[PDB]
């Protein structure tokens, strides 16, 4: 029931006469109520992974045991809450102490005990009929949006000898009792899972519809489909791709960034809006937040990813989509490097562990759309999407190379085009998507001319780079005029395309079909020049690239002009109003040539 | 009109160094004060050596003060060879507090060897038997304790508080 | 010499600056070294002797 | 309170490198501050490592040169070390320590701050949002600084980046106390730092940690935490705005790969130690605004890369923690450019938020990202002009080697006594884009090149 401290080093405390204590069970190591898990067990002794610094802690200090691993609380108040690694929620901290501060050792509960939240029963049961896991027992709306369906905790079953009236509860309130052989057991609104176990479910469907995200480059390139796992200003790009998607809950995490860029995200989630039907509504009604810096200790951010993916496991199986964003991947790995180097343990590959490829995979793999567990008909979907971040710009690091092994849609930066920032960039020696063939049924259905597109939009791109090696070499001498011009596309495409500044308001979020207007522009007139060029070529007048540049100098701004369209002060069919005179600007500037 | 400048260059350093040089003989002149607070203090605390019943008791506590740091069988008591027959008298009022305190046992002697200097003015200082952990609680490791960690309220007391500090007190 | 003579009338400022406040501050140590006297001579003689973490 | 005596020791049950191992200690504490006699009777400091039962490690600030195991006292303070901080420490000169080398006294602490810092709550922090105008065109124009910014100076051994900071803190102001910290710097930039802030009248505003070349060496690792402190005390309690200069932060590092060598953990990247990330993340994280308070606190640290290798694991992990860089490179500095500092490799992550209509100009965030893309472009030509030589370039590319010669000496190259503002800098780099025509600014949209290209 209780321990004492032995020895500390660093967040490595060790405790004796700890004889009956469990792997993965927290503790409550010092006289302040230090959390801290237990990662090995020594005859009569334990060491214990601790949360907190460690600062202080003698021995002789009492470690109280409690009897659970380590796990959140699932329930109603979720929507709207900041919390760090181990789920303290942070505004209810910065109330409760009125400081600014975090203290040591702090205790509150994860979810407030004390607000009230309407009941209302599923309609379809009644006292005395059998219930099993996953069963919804109760609708909360716990506000404009999101209804919090109250479930059972798998793992539980019987039979109801007691539902609640509908009337305002606080989450402490007993709602169900169900009878089992012999044992009644009463239920609460909020349920305790643990963060590494996963949540079961029944089936696990294949995912087939698309999630759209707001950059040109992987919605055109590398697509990304409602269950996929994508990978990847790294840090600039993930959260603009958090702040706009369409699903129906937002796990943001941040495991170890910036402090300031963590007081940039706490002033735009709450200050972004959301149309619903009529209204527009806060995104922050949807979304639910993890904040762990780097100031903060190495355990707490390990356990910061599978508090996210713990939540957004929650969400799915109300038969939600949410799509978890998990910022800084490769700092969560070194949160795994350092704190297996406190314990001694031989290292594989450049300082990391060598199940750094099962822990990467325990995280990826509860990914996807499902057949969620329970008897109301649900289907979830969770959508991962990571955020890599390599040491030292170099693309051989353990926790790339581990990934690559892991998920289904992969889209790097490139090799020059790391120290100095040209962003997005694409690497087509790891990027893939292999929902290429997965998303052909929705492209014909409803954009229908974008695949044409792509595979040219592809060719070129694929052309320069095998090109732009012997201009480095040769230097433009050894071209033929039909191959100036996939020089210069090419140099547009990566430019104007795919080159996209997240972070100004007329480009945070592109539509598609603005991203298959900006791409018909530009292959219309890669055929407007391919030809202007070969059917003059033999004879005289010779229309070169040359010539090309200095009577349509207007006009390939005007293709870079494409980008500063915004999505929402122009219309839908205003920026389609203003793509065709660029085309019939585009026609008409060759029939001069010719 | 280069030796021109040179001079309205060093002008700002001589200006500098009048100025910096202004503080530190304040700052000085503060740290005189608490230096003669602290010499007020300790005479005033060889008043308190006097009276040999107040004093008593409080050899009746820094005895029992140090049997409480180190838990020992064996300590040993060095004094001054001027209250010995206080010390005497205010180890033996400790053995029935530190022995029904612990559930252990012990046997303290006092040193007839080497005394403490006469110029300590009181106190005790408690080794234990091998001589290696020594706690050291006279007069003036007590004094030298309780007022550096109250040099704050000291700070606020004498000389008046911050202005400009405005939050945490 | 309306550089040596700018220097040393300053420096009269600077040494007519110093004693306002040098006897300013040993004039406010007066009021209350008895406040202070009566406590860290009444908290030495405040001797209380625990054991903490058995 | 302490009113407990303090527990004198004289068990030293081994001596390893920098390491004190005691023994017979009874209940001690983590992170302990110890106070060692020597048998000469000369006095070091050291700080508990670990403790295991009756046994601690004490981690001996002065290096361990003399201490042996009979007559070395250890005292045992029983408390983590706690700064003495005020508002008076404003204008003295400290050693790695805290102790006064200005012919002075000690400090009369008003309050007694942990040293290690105790973290912010990010739910309460206020994003830095308002500019600083440094005057440096190059850190201005196109890596612009808030108040709270965490931002490094990469440089390397030889170039001027100690005159680099010194302009920052003459041209520091919007468009303030200096707290700085020497980690293992040299006599003559020690001579230099205090020498311009004696002439700039400034030394009423700065607190200078003077840890030097021959000073010991795991003193380094409290320096910049005894400097921090003080930040932290004058921009949370003071409300005053804070400017931090950390010169040499590779002399935090070599210290602490130092002490954890002889002490044989796992070791990591490059020899250094497992914890180094969330080590300079303990230090750098120390700064930013906080809701409630009207007080700031700018860090500036100052690296060195050894061979001018940005992805060497003191840049490569300062560049993860603080918010954008800025590069100091040697080959502008051979050609006579002050600053030498490469626009292509740096960065403000808080330029983005802190630049605008309505806090500078309208066509801040245009002109800088157009400024970007001719030198990145620029660049690339002058890398084709090696192969193919001078005679093989269009018309259009004699533009972008016009460019380089205008950038890196009307625009980067500045003077050491420049102030020039927001909107000087601005004027200047909107000369260097009438060099191309304006049908090849593609990054700048019609709505801003109607208005402020033609001139």
């Amino acid at each position: 029931t209780f321990g004492y401290v032995h020895g500390v080093s660093g967040p490595v405390v060790t405790a004796c006469d700890m004889a009956g204590a469990a792997m993965y069970e927290l503790v409550r190591v010092g006289h302040s109520e230090l959390v801290g898990e237990i990662i090995r067990l020594e005859g009569d002794m334990a060491t214990i992974q601790v949360y907190e610094e460690t600062s202080g802690v003698s021995v002789g200090d009492p470690v109280l045991r409690t009897g659970k691993p380590l796990s959140v609380e699932l329930g109603p108040g979720i929507m709207g809450a900041i919390f760090d690694g181990i789920q303290r929620p942070l505004s209810d901290i910065s109330s409760q102490t009125q400081s600014i501060y975090i203290p040591r050792g702090v205790n509150v509960s994860a979810l407030s005990r004390d607000v009230k939240w309407d009941f209302t029963p599923c309609k379809n049961l009644r006292v005395g009929s059998h219930i099993t896991g996953g069963d919804i027992y109760g609708i909360v709306n716990e506000n404009s949006l999101i209804k919090h369906k109250i479930m059972l905790p798998p793992r539980n079953r019987g039979t109801v000898t007691y539902i609640a009236p509908p009337g305002n509860y606080d989450t402490s309130d007993v709602v169900l009792e169900l009878e089992f052989e012999g044992i009644k057991e009463k239920f609460s609104m909020v349920q305790v899972w643990p963060v590494r176990q996963v949540r079961p479910v029944t089936e696990k469907l294949p995912a087939n519809h698309p999630l759209l995200t707001g950059q040109r480059v992987l919605d055109a390139l590398f697509p990304c489909v409602q269950g996929g796992t994508t990978a990847i200003g790294k840090t600039v790009i993930s959260q603009s791709l958090s702040k706009y998607s369409n699903s129906d809950v937002i796990i943001y995490v941040g495991c170890g960034e910036r402090g300031n860029e963590m007081s940039e995200v706490l002033r735009d989630f709450p200050e972004l809006t959301m149309e619903v039907d009529g209204k527009v509504e806060s995104i922050m009604k949807r979304t639910a937040l993890v904040a762990n810096t780097s100031n903060m200790p190495v355990a707490a951010r390990e356990a910061s990813i599978y508090t996210g993916i713990t939540l957004s496991e929650y969400f799915r199986d109300m038969g939600y989509h949410v799509s978890m964003m998990a910022d800084s991947t490769s700092r969560w790995a070194e949160a795994l490097r350092e704190i297996s180097g406190r314990l001694a343990e031989m290292p594989a590959d450049s300082g990391y562990p060598a199940y750094l490829g099962a822990r990467l995979a325990s995280f990826y793999e509860r990914a996807g759309r499902v057949k969620c567990l329970g008897n109301p008909e649900r289907e979830g979907s969770v959508s991962i999407v990571g955020a890599v971040s390599p040491p030292g710009g170099d693309f051989s690091d353990p926790v790339t190379s581990a990934t690559l092994g892991i998920v289904q849609v992969f889209w790097g930066l490139d090799k020059k085009l790391a120290q100095r920032k040209h962003f997005p960039s694409v690497n087509w020696l790891i990027s893939y998507s292999k929902y290429m063939r997965a998303l052909d049924e929705y492209y014909d259905k409803h954009f229908t001319e974008f695949v044409p597109l792509r595979t040219k939009a592809k060719e070129i791109l694929q052309e320069e780079e095998d090109l732009a090696e012997i201009v480095q070499l040769v230097g433009k001498a050894s071209l033929a005029e039909t191959d100036k011009i996939t020089l210069e596309v090419a140099k547009l495409i990566k430019d104007d395309f795919l080159q996209q500044n997240g972070y100004t308001p007329y480009d945070r979020f592109c539509p598609f079909y603005k991203t298959v207007g900006m791409l018909s522009n530009m292959i219309a007139f890669y055929d407007m020049a391919r030809r202007a060029v070969e059917t003059t070529a033999q004879s005289d007048n010779k229309i070169t690239w040359s010539i090309i540049r200095e009577h349509m100098g207007e006009i390939l701004y005007k293709l870079s002009s494409m980008k500063f369209k915004d999505p929402v002060k122009d219309g839908e069919a205003k920026i389609k109003a203003d793509y065709a005179q660029l085309l019939e600007d585009m026609q008409n500037a060759f029939r001069s040539l010719e | 009109e280069k030796k021109e400048k040179q001079i309205e260059q060093q002008k700002k350093i001589q200006m500098s160094n009048l100025m910096n040089q202004a503080r530190l003989k304040v700052l000085r002149a503060r740290d005189d004060l608490i230096t003669d607070l602290l010499n007020e203090a300790k005479q005033r605390l060889s008043k308190v050596v006097k009276d040999t019943t107040r004093y008593q008791v409080l050899l009746d506590g820094l005895v029992l003060q140090g049997l409480y740091q180190l838990l020992e069988p064996r300590m040993i008591v060095r004094c001054r060879k001027q209250d010995f027959p206080l010390v005497k008298a205010a180890v033996q009022k400790a053995i029935p507090v530190y022995k029904v305190a612990t559930k252990r046992d012990v046997d303290v002697q006092i040193d007839q060897e080497a005394y403490l200097p006469e110029e300590i003015a009181g106190g005790v200082e408690i080794y234990n038997g091998d001589r290696k952990i020594k706690v050291s609680n006279t007069l003036e490791s007590r004094l030298d304790l309780i007022a550096q960690q109250m040099m704050p309220e000291v700070r606020g007391a004498l000389f008046g508080a911050n202005a400009n500090r405005k939050f945490l007190d | 010499q309306a550089a040596m003579g700018s220097q040393g009338n300053l420096s009269a400022e600077v040494e007519q600056a110093t004693r306002r406040q040098v006897q300013g501050m040993q004039s406010s140590q007066q009021r209350n070294r008895e406040r202070v006297l009566a406590q860290l001579l009444g908290m030495v003689c405040d001797v209380r002797p625990q054991v903490h973490p058995n | 309170y302490l009113s407990q005596p303090r527990l004198t020791y004289k068990t030293v049950s081994g001596v390893n490198g920098p390491l004190v191992i005691l023994d017979h200690v009874k209940f001690p504490r983590y992170a302990e501050i110890v106070h060692l006699t020597l048998p000469d009777g000369t006095k070091r400091s050291g700080q508990v490592l670990e403790v295991s039962g009756s046994k601690a490690v004490v981690q001996v600030f002065e290096g361990t040169s003399g201490i042996d195991a009979k007559k070395t006292s250890c005292e045992f303070t029983g408390d983590i070390l706690r700064t003495p901080v005020s508002e008076d420490m404003l204008g003295r000169v400290f050693n790695g320590s805290g102790k006064p080398i200005d012919r002075g006294p000690v400090v009369l602490a008003e309050d007694f701050l942990d040293i290690m810092g105790q973290p912010i709550n990010p739910q309460c922090r206020i994003y830095p949002e308002e500019m600083i105008q440094t005057g440096i065109s190059a850190i201005d124009g196109m890596n612009s600084i808030a108040r709270g910014q965490k931002i490094p100076i990469f440089s390397a051994a030889g170039l001027p980046h100690n005159e680099i900071a010194a302009q920052i803190c003459r041209q520091a102001g919007l468009v303030f106390a200096i707290v700085f910290a020497a980690m293992g710097v040299n006599m003559e930039t020690a001579r230099f730092f205090k020498s311009d802030f004696e002439e700039n009248g400034s030394m009423d505003n700065v607190c200078l940690f003077l840890n030097l070349a021959n000073d010991p060496t795991i003193e380094r690792i409290i320096t910049p935490r005894l400097a921090l402190t003080t930040a932290e005390f004058l921009a949370y309690q003071c409300e005053k705005h804070v400017l931090v200069i950390l010169t040499d932060m590779s002399s935090y590092a070599e210290a602490l790969r130092e002490v954890s060598a002889a002490r044989e953990e796992v070791p990591g990247r490059r020899g250094f130690p497992g914890y180094m990330y969330t080590d300079l993340a303990t230090i750098y994280e120390r700064a930013g605004r906080v809701e409630g308070r009207n007080g700031s606190i700018t860090q500036i640290p100052i690296l060195t890369m050894p061979n001018d290798d940005i992805t060497h694991p003191i840049p490569d992990l300062t560049g993860y923690i603080t918010e954008g860089q800025i590069y100091v490179d040697r080959q502008l500095h051979n050609r006579q450019i002050y600053p030498p500092i490469n626009v292509l490799p740096s960065l403000s992550r808080l330029m983005k938020s802190a630049i605008g209509e309505g806090m500078t100009r309208k066509d801040h965030a245009d002109v800088s990202n157009q400024l970007y893309a001719c030198y990145a472009i620029g660049k690339d030509v002058q890398a084709m002009k090696a192969v193919v030589g001078e005679e093989a370039l269009t018309s259009d590319d004699l533009l972008y080697l016009e460019f380089l010669q205008k950038f890196e000496r009307n625009f980067i190259a500045q003077g050491p006594y420049e102030n020039r503002t927001v909107y000087e800098t601005l004027d200047i780099g909107w000369q260097l884009l009438r060099i191309f025509p304006k049908e090849m600014l593609k990054r700048i949209p019609q709505s801003t090149l109607s208005e402020f290209y033609p001139r």
